[PDB]
C-alpha cells in the first residue's frame, strides 16, 4: 500500500576528473507509481535529465531510471532528490564516487 | 531462455480526469515497446531500433489492442472500489503482467499472466494455465466469474500461441542488441573503516546481458554470509553494472580474490587487490 | 504481440 523507494547513485565509467561520463539515479521498490525525481550538481538542479519509462518488477514494485551526462570535478558533488508520498521529507542521496 | 512480456499499469485519477493507463514490452530486459494514455497522440511506439522496421499495420493493431485494455482497465478500476467497497475519490492502481518464457527449441517454459490492486497480489494464472489463484475474497469473486467464463483457456491461447511465435520474431529481427554479449569490465576498490578494518568492493562494470556472478573468496571458499551487494543496476546504454564487498582485516587483503563469472567470459576472472 | 483483455475483473 505504500512503500519507502530505495535510491542508489552511480556512473557510467569509473571517474576521471575532467572526463565526460554518465550519472545515474535508479530508483526502486517504491509504491505508488507517483514520484518526483531531481539530479543536482551542487544542490542546483541539472537542467537536462533524461527520465526512463516507469515500470515495475515482478513483487509488483515501480522503479525508474533518471541519467544525465556530466563532466566530474575535484570540487563538484552530485546527488539525487527523492519526493514520494512514503516518505516525510525528500530524500537526497550524494553520489560518492570512491565507493 | 528468452522471454516477451508486457507490464501494464492504471493509475486512476478522481478529480482529474480519466486513469492513466499504460503498457510496457521487454524482451528479456530490454523495453521496445510501449503505450502511454497520457501522450498527445496515443499509439503504441518503437523503443528499441530493431522493432522500428515493423510495418504500420502491426503498429495500428497494437495501438488498437492497447485501446482496448485501457477501456477494460477503466472499468475494473470501478468494479474494484465495489469489491473492496472503496469512496470514489481516491486514486488506485491496477497492475497486469503477461508473457511466457522460451528455450531455444522454442518450447514455452513458463507462461503469466497476473494481477495485483494497489500493489497487492490480486488474482494469477498457475504455471498449469488452467487454473487461478486469488489473493482475497474479492478477487475470488473475478475467479469464480472467469472460471465460468473459461477466461484461462483463451489466455492460454496467447501465451503459447502469439507470445511465442513473435519472441522468436523478435529474438531474430533484434539478435544484433538482443543476443549480443558484452564482457564485464572489473576492479576492485580499497576502503579503510572507522572500526579498524577495510572494505573491499569488486566492481563489474558494462556487461551485457544481466546475469552475472561476482563473489569473494578466501582460502577458495566463498563468503556467502560476509558479502554485501547491490542488486545488478541498469544504464541507458542498455549494459549492466555491480557490486559486491566484504570487510576484512588489516593487512590481510592479499588473502582475498574476486570471482566473476559471466557469458562474455570464456573463463571466471579472478581479481586482488 | 501484447495480451489483450477479454474479460472484466
Amino acid at each position: 500500500m505504500q512503500k519507502t523507494p530505495q535510491i542508489q547513485v552511480y556512473s557510467r565509467h569509473p571517474p576521471e576528473n575532467g572526463k565526460p561520463n554518465i550519472l545515474n539515479c535508479y530508483v526502486t521498490q517504491f509504491h505508488p507509481p507517483h514520484i518526483e525525481i531531481q539530479m543536482l550538481k551542487n544542490g542546483k538542479k541539472i537542467p537536462k535529465v533524461e527520465m526512463s519509462d516507469m515500470s515495475f518488477s515482478k513483487d509488483w514494485s515501480f522503479y525508474i531510471l533518471a541519467h544525465t551526462e556530466f563532466t566530474p570535478t575535484e570540487t563538484d558533488t552530485y546527488a539525487c532528490r527523492v519526493k514520494h508520498a512514503s516518505m516525510a521529507e525528500p530524500k537526497t542521496v550524494y553520489w560518492d564516487r570512491d565507493m | 531462455s528468452h522471454s516477451l512480456r508486457y507490464f501494464v499499469t492504471a493509475v486512476s485519477r478522481p478529480g482529474f480526469g480519466e486513469p492513466r493507463y499504460m503498457e510496457v514490452g521487454y524482451v528479456d530486459n530490454t523495453e521496445f515497446v510501449r503505450f502511454d494514455s497520457d501522450a498527445e497522440n496515443p499509439r503504441y511506439e518503437p523503443r528499441a531500433r530493431w522493432i522500428e522496421q515493423e510495418g504500420p499495420e502491426y503498429w495500428e493493431r497494437e495501438t488498437r489492442r492497447a485501446k482496448g485494455n485501457e477501456q477494460s482497465f477503466r472499468v475494473d478500476l470501478r468494479t474494484a472500489l465495489r469489491y473492496y467497497n472503496q469512496s470514489a475519490g481516491g486514486s488506485h492502481t491496477l497492475q497486469w503482467m503477461a508473457g511466457c518464457d522460451v528455450e531455444s527449441d522454442g518450447r514455452l517454459l513458463r507462461g503469466y499472466w497476473q494481477f495485483a490492486y494497489d500493489g497487492c497480489d490480486y488474482i494469477a494464472l498457475n504455471e498449469d494455465l488452467k487454473t487461478w489463484t486469488a489473493a482475497d475474497m474479492a478477487a475470488q469473486i473475478t475467479r469464480r466469474k472467469w472460471e465460468q467464463a473459461g477466461a484461462a483457456e483463451r489466455d492460454r491461447a496467447y501465451l503459447e500461441g502469439e507470445c511465442v511465435e513473435w519472441l522468436r520474431r523478435y529474438l531474430k529481427n533484434g539478435n544484433a542488441t538482443l543476443l549480443r554479449t558484452d564482457p564485464p569490465k572489473a576492479h576492485v576498490t580499497h576502503h579503510r573503516r572507522p572500526e579498524g578494518d577495510v572494505t573491499l568492493r569488486c566492481w563489474a562494470l558494462g556487461f551485457y546481458p544481466a546475469d552475472i556472478t561476482l563473489t569473494w573468496q578466501l582460502n577458495g571458499e566463498e563468503l556467502t554470509q560476509e558479502m554485501e551487494l547491490v542488486e545488478t543496476r541498469p544504464a541507458g546504454d542498455g549494459t549492466f553494472q555491480k557490486w559486491a564487498s566484504v570487510v576484512v582485516p588489516l593487512g590481510k587483503e592479499q588473502k582475498y580474490t574476486c570471482h566473476v563469472e559471466h557469458e562474455g567470459l570464456p573463463e571466471p576472472l579472478t581479481l586482488r587487490w | 504481440i501484447g495480451p489483450g483483455r477479454a474479460f472484466y475483473a
